């Protein structure tokens, strides 16, 4: 009672069951580097404007 | 203009330049801090972006 696969059959992706747990660190990876404390806040003019030597503004 | 008007536009001029003399040593030390430790929006020099990668399933599965 063999019946052969019609064109397309056999290059299907299929759903398969297992009872396998699906592993948790495949790449076995280190834990990764914390990001940068973000900057947040209410955008305010720079305190007395450039301050670049006798540049009042 | 009176010693009372001169006098105190003078501490008023003395207190802008003393917190913009202060904010200039703080700049420094900051600058400093963040380029040796990279812990900063300052000095943050580029790194590959992340969502350059592919994570789907390849021709052969050990990658
Ligand atoms: C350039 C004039 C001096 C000529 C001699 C050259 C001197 C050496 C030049 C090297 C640079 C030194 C300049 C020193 C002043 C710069 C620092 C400064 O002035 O503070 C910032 C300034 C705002 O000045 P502020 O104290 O806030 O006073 C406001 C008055 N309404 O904001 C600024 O920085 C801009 C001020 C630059 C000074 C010139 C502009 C003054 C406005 C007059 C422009 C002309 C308008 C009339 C147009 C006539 C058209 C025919």
């Amino acid at each position: 009672g063999w019946v052969r696969p019609d064109l397309g059959d056999l290059s299907k992706v299929t759903k398969v069951k297992t009872d396998r747990p699906l592993p948790e660190n495949p790449y076995h990876s280190r834990a990764r580097p914390e990001p940068n404390p973000e900057v947040e806040g209410d955008l305010k003019p720079a305190r007395h404007g450039s301050r670049l030597f006798f540049w009042t503004m | 203009d009176g010693p009372e008007k001169n006098y105190e536009r003078t501490m008023a001029i003395l207190q802008i330049e003393a917190e913009k003399a202060e904010l200039r040593l703080k700049e420094l030390e900051v600058r400093r801090l963040m380029r040796a430790r990279g812990d900063g929006p300052w000095f943050h020099y580029p790194t590959i972006d992340k969502e350059l990668i592919d994570h789907s399933p390849k021709a052969t599965p050990d990658n």
